[PDB]
């Protein structure tokens, strides 16, 4: 794609806007569609964006293959437990509305 | 005549092989509120993500599951005082950084510009950030 | 004449020529009643009567031919233009501009800025240049128009180098000194190389190393606002074709 | 001696010193031309002095009302006061319109009309139909920041040639033989190093000498460089004694302050609020002639209605103009006023004062842009050697320049000494070889000032000539006043031999470099107040109050028919050419005859000298 960097710059504010909607929803209508939604947006916006933290402050190209190796792995694994806790478990609304009980 | 190109290969190799110094740069420059507030959204979206990735983490390895813990914790019912002070510690960062990232998309749509408004939007955040995080401390 | 009002300066040396040289900071009094208002007026008092190995650039001394850039009580400015502070309680401190490799005292190598700006192809091109020269091209009062805060610019790099992005991955990040001049030539309405100007930014770095801090504009001695100029490149950038 | 110094040498076609509107423009446009070309400069390219330039350059586009550019040329011709050579005033004048379409199609944002076409102001000095039909309007402008953008636009274009730029260079003399220039010899500022440059022609553009005094609009770097260098090779300058003081630099700093507020309607004051102008000249008012204006602003100040606590100085007033126009047509200076002055150009008037501000004499060329030599009456042009710019007196501003018309012959003679070469030359021709050690007393000079341990300091000496020239070569000046100077001037020049400089490095040392620059405003402030005391009449800028007639070869004030024409000798309409022996700092001088013809008789007439008021 020779728009790579603006595509990439296009989606990243795409996905900021759809969580900072989905706050409102979590509230208003909790339950398993929002709770995969948060799953993959709180995933998705947190790998972009540490990614850019990566790239502002990461230097070498070695340093910088590790960084985003071990960035993928983190956020492999994180969609992966937050899709787990959304099954196994009560999910991220109906568990935040318990911890606000304490 | 050296292209754009040759001119940067050469700066970097007659710099880093001399022995000039780099002059200061974050040890002397002066904040600002906006550069305050700037590297705060970073801090606070490191934070939140690094707390989502813990969070996910916690749900794969713990032996027991989440309304387990809340009651625990409830199980030691806890002074007031102390909760709201949890519950805002947990809110402000998500509060700071939604609030500082609307003013963010706002930025992009290129509005807001004149540091005068940069200086109000940031101001506008700080107290939305405040107020909002009293509120819900207080759900 | 007689009643001073001396102010301290806290000036950064350095000099290679004095092998194993360190940087360290030299101060300096000057009594304010006996010299011009501005920093410039006092760094050139002081090399004429108190140390003549004092070294920066300068040149026009009324702020504009951008060559006197420096920081100055933590900002980047330009010495000619920037008041001397008259309380005399404090001491200004002056560092050369930040995060640059010092060639002597307060004079930075600027050649990558310089080199960055000519790699954006800083001048009028048109598909069909055949006609240079032949007659004046046409432009309207309000095409004119868009140019004001961007062609003002004179390239003194206080922006760019009061940007922590710039610090960060200056080898690779233009700054907003050179995207404002790029974007100054993107809207020029007798420019046909739009595309191409904004193709050129398609990388990770380029343009995309800026997040808004918006230093930039805070410290520009021209007022001018390249942090927002920035902002309507990256518009550009989305919205495109072909 | 021994090489203290390591020594590189190079060897181009063409070596271009200075990079400011005349050096860039001939630097790439001898690129362009097929010839690789070095550009040598003591600052980066845009720091220049002709950044600084704000009210416009003239060119009879007709943008705003029908124009002619022979109407131009006459304008030109008359404000020279007659001591301008036609020939390239005809050369600078028509080609101003292809000069100025040229600059736009580069990219200089102009201002623009509702044609959009390039806006033009009134300016001093500029006529309708040969001085009968009013105000001319063709000093085309982007705001007031004209300079600045002609500067930038000349600088972004010179990044499409292959021309070789050794930025912050210092050049410290020519390398001559045998009457020819073979190049030059530089300091490179960064590392200390001494570098020849040898080139088959070598082109001079490196601006004028206002810092020779102690109020100057020009910048610190304006210092005389190539004038010295020219100098100290033994070449003639001339007519180094015509300075010219713009009208209006702001009261304190100097800053300049645009002719342009008073093309587009502002006013002179003095203290009684009179617009003092319209008594001394009637028709042109605040728009007449620099040398005019600034002679009344001084009478005005000296006869006490002089505006300010002190008495010294007078008002541009701006705030009766819409606020609009300022914003639109005067932003620079409105910024200025308020940074330098505290002043709200759209409520209070600006403190000014008539400031030394540009030079017109220089480094002597043909219309062509080459250098000459002067020999028993006969001009000749020095092989190899080319000057353009305020560095050059080609001589197409005489006397007394116009307003806009620095920034056009920039641009017109830097293209014609690159056209000159190009016709003249071929690239690749092998370049002339120079004796092992062309440059050594360069070297030996440097190395001689960089250790410098006398008892009186760089910036003391230098504040010496500038309070000289300030008060003894002024706008009104007389024999004694002249004649002390002259001496005051000569013996601070005997004292360089006691200079003491601190700075003992080389990489960067601006104590040393600025040491050069005073050798520089030396040669060039002895020349021009030697100059003027030997000047016994009143042309232009240069007013004697002890000979306060032009004196011509025919009093043209009354029919020609017989009159005896005056000889040579009697007679004032002449360059003056200056030399000096640089050892000893003596000035010689010697005349040459101006040159009355045009490039075309048919197309132009020469204009006969006359009678000259606004
Ligand atoms: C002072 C001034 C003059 C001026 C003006 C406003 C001010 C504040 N406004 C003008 C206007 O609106 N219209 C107009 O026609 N003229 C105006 N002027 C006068 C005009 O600007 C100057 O006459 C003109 O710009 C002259 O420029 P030139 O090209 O001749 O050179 P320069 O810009 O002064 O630059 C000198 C260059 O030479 C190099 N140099 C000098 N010494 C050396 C040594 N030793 N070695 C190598 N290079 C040298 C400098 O680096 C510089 O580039
Ligand atoms: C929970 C959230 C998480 C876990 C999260 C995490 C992240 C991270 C790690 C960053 C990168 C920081 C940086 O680039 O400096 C980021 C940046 C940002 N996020 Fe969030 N954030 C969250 C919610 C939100 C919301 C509801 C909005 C709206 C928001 C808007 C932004 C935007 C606009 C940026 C880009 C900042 C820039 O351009 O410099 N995010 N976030
Ligand atoms: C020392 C690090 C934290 C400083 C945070 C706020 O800092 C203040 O912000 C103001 C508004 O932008 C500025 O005008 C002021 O100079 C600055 O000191
Ligand atoms: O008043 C001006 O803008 C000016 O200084 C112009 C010339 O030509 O010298
Ligand atoms: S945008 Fe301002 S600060 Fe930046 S280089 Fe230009 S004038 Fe200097
Ligand atoms: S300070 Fe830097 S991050 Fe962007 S807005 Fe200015 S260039
Ligand atoms: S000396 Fe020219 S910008 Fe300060």
């Amino acid at each position: 794609s020779s728009k790579a960097a603006s595509l990439h710059w296009t989606s990243e504010r795409a996905v900021s806007a759809l969580l900072l909607g989905l706050l409102p929803a979590a509230y208003l209508y909790p339950g398993p569609a929002v709770d995969y939604s948060l799953a993959a947006a709180l995933t998705l916006h947190g790998h972009w964006g540490l990614g850019q933290v990566i790239t502002d402050y990461v230097h070498g190209d070695t340093p910088i293959k590790v960084a985003n190796t071990g960035l993928y792995v983190l956020s492999a694994i994180t969609f992966t437990g937050l899709c787990y806790f959304n099954y196994y478990d009560v999910g991220i609304c109906k568990a935040v509305a318990m911890l606000w009980s304490i | 005549a050296t292209t754009a190109k040759e001119e940067m290969a050469r700066f970097w190799e007659k710099n880093t092989k001399s022995s000039r110094p780099l002059s200061p740069h974050i040890s002397i420059y002066k904040w600002s509120l906006p550069m305050a507030m700037s590297i705060t959204h970073r801090g606070t979206g490191v934070a939140l993500s690094l707390g989502v990735s813990l969070f996910s983490l916690a749900a794969l390895l713990l032996p027991e599951q989440f309304p387990h813990y809340v009651a625990v914790v409830k199980s030691l019912s806890l002074s007031p005082a102390l909760i709201y002070s949890a519950k805002f510690a947990l809110v402000f960062p998500l509060s700071y950084h939604t609030w500082n990232g609307i003013r963010h998309l706002v930025w992009d749509m290129g509005k807001g510009f004149k540091l005068s408004q940069v200086e109000q939007s940031g101001v506008v955040v700080l107290i939305l950030t405040l107020l909002s995080s009293a509120g819900i401390a207080a759900i | 004449a007689a009643t001073s009002r001396i102010k301290k300066f806290s000036i950064y040396r350095w000099d290679p020529d004095k092998p194993g040289d360190k940087p360290r900071m030299q101060t300096y009094e000057v009594d304010l009643n006996k010299c011009g208002p501005m920093v410039l007026d006092a760094l050139i008092k002081i090399k004429n009567e108190l140390d003549s190995t004092l070294t920066f650039r300068r040149s026009c001394r009324e702020g504009i031919c951008g060559s006197c850039a420096m920081n100055i009580a933590g900002g980047n400015t330009l010495a000619c233009t920037k008041k001397i502070d008259p309380d005399l309680s404090k001491t200004t401190k002056i560092y050369p501009l930040p995060h640059m490799y010092v060639v002597k005292d307060l004079v930075p190598d600027l050649s990558n800025f310089y080199a960055q700006y000519k790699s954006i192809e800083p001048y009028l091109k048109k598909k069909d240049e055949s006609k240079q020269g032949k007659e004046q091209y046409l432009q309207s009062i309000e095409d004119r128009q868009k140019l004001d805060g961007l062609y003002e610019c004179i390239l003194c790099a206080c922006c760019s180098t009061s940007c922590p992005s710039y610090w960060w991955n200056g080898d690779k990040y233009l700054g907003p000194a050179v995207l404002m001049q790029a974007y100054r030539w993107m809207i020029d309405s007798r420019d046909d190389y739009t595309e191409e100007r904004l193709a050129q930014l398609q990388d990770p770095f380029s343009l995309y190393r800026c997040h808004t801090i918006m230093n930039c504009t805070r410290t520009c001695p021209k007022g001018l606002n390249p942090g927002k100029a920035i902002a309507e490149i990256k518009k550009m950038m989305a919205t495109y074709k072909e | 001696i021994s090489t203290q110094y390591p020594v590189v040498d190079h060897e181009f076609d063409a070596v271009v010193v200075g990079a400011g509107g005349a050096g860039l423009r001939a630097a790439f446009g001898l690129s362009e031309a097929g010839f690789n070309t070095a550009c040598v400069t003591k600052l980066f390219p845009t720091r220049s002095h002709t950044v600084a330039a704000q009210g416009g350059i003239n060119a009879a586009l007709g943008n705003m009302e029908d124009d002619n550019w022979r109407w131009h040329f006459y304008d030109t011709v008359k404000g020279s006061d007659w001591l301008g050579d036609q020939d390239a005033i005809h050369y600078m004048t028509e080609q101003a319109p292809a000069a100025v379409i040229e600059l736009e199609n580069y990219g200089m944002p102009f201002s623009r009309t509702e044609e959009g076409k390039i806006y033009q102001r009134a300016f001093g000095g500029q006529s309708l139909q040969f001085g009968k039909g009013g105000q001319a309007h063709r000093c085309c402008c982007v705001a007031d920041r004209t300079g600045h953008s002609l500067l930038h636009t000349l600088y972004g274009r010179s990044l499409r040639y292959d021309t070789s730029y050794f930025v912050e260079y210092f050049a410290l003399d020519l390398l001559m033989e045998n009457g020819e220039c073979r190049g030059v010899i530089a300091l490179c500022i960064e590392d200390g190093t001494i570098h020849r440059f040898r080139a088959k022609n070598t082109v001079i553009a490196t601006g004028g000498y206002g810092r020779t005094y102690f109020s100057c609009t020009s910048a610190h770097t304006s210092t005389g460089d190539g004038t010295a260098m020219v100098t100290r090779a033994g070449l003639p300058c001339q007519d180094l004694e015509f300075v010219q003081f713009h009208p209006t630099g702001i009261y304190g700093a100097g800053c300049l302050i645009t002719e342009g507020c008073r093309g587009e309607g502002g006013i002179l004051i003095n203290s009684q609020g009179e617009r003092f102008m319209e008594r001394y000249a009637p028709v042109a008012k605040d728009l007449a002639s620099r040398d005019v204006v600034s002679r009344s602003m001084t009478i005005e100040i000296r006869e006490g209605r002089g505006c300010g606590p002190e008495k010294d100085h007078v008002y541009l007033q701006l705030h009766h103009l819409p606020p609009q126009q300022l914003a639109t047509r005067l932003p620079g200076i409105s910024e200025t006023a308020m940074i330098f002055a505290g002043v709200d150009v759209t409520k209070e008037p600006i403190p000014v004062l008539p400031t030394v501000h540009y030079n017109m004499g220089g480094i002597p060329t043909n219309y062509k842009g080459q250098v000459i030599t002067h020999v028993n009456g006969e001009d000749k042009v020095v092989p190899g050697l080319y000057a353009c710019g305020e560095a050059a007196s080609a001589s197409v501003h005489g006397a007394n320049r116009l307003g806009a018309n620095s920034l056009l012959d920039l641009v017109v003679f830097g293209r014609a000494c690159a056209l000159t070469i190009a016709e003249t030359c071929k690239p690749g021709e092998p370049v002339p070889s120079i004796k092992p050690n062309a440059g050594e007393e360069s070297v030996a000079n440097l190395d001689k000032l960089r250790f410098a341990d006398g008892t009186i300091r760089t910036s003391e000496a230098r504040l010496n000539m500038q309070k000289t020239m300030q008060s003894h070569a002024a706008v009104f000046r007389t024999g004694s006043i002249l004649q002390e100077g002259c001496e005051k001037l000569s013996q601070i020049y005997r004292d360089l031999a006691h200079l003491k400089t601190f700075d003992r490095g080389i990489v960067w040392n601006t104590d040393l470099v600025e040491t050069l620059e005073l050798q520089n405003l030396m040669l060039c402030a002895l020349q021009t107040i030697y100059g003027a005391e030997a000047r016994k009449e009143s042309r232009g800028a240069h007013a004697r109050e002890d000979y306060k007639l032009r004196i011509d070869e025919f009093d043209y004030s009354k029919p020609l028919q017989g009159q005896q024409k005056r000889p040579f000798e009697e007679h004032w309409r002449k360059h003056t050419l200056s030399y000096v022996d640089v050892k000893s700092g003596k000035v010689t001088l010697k005349y040459r005859p101006v040159i009355d013809r045009t490039l075309n008789e048919e197309d132009c007439s020469s204009v006969p000298p006359a009678i000259r008021s606004y």
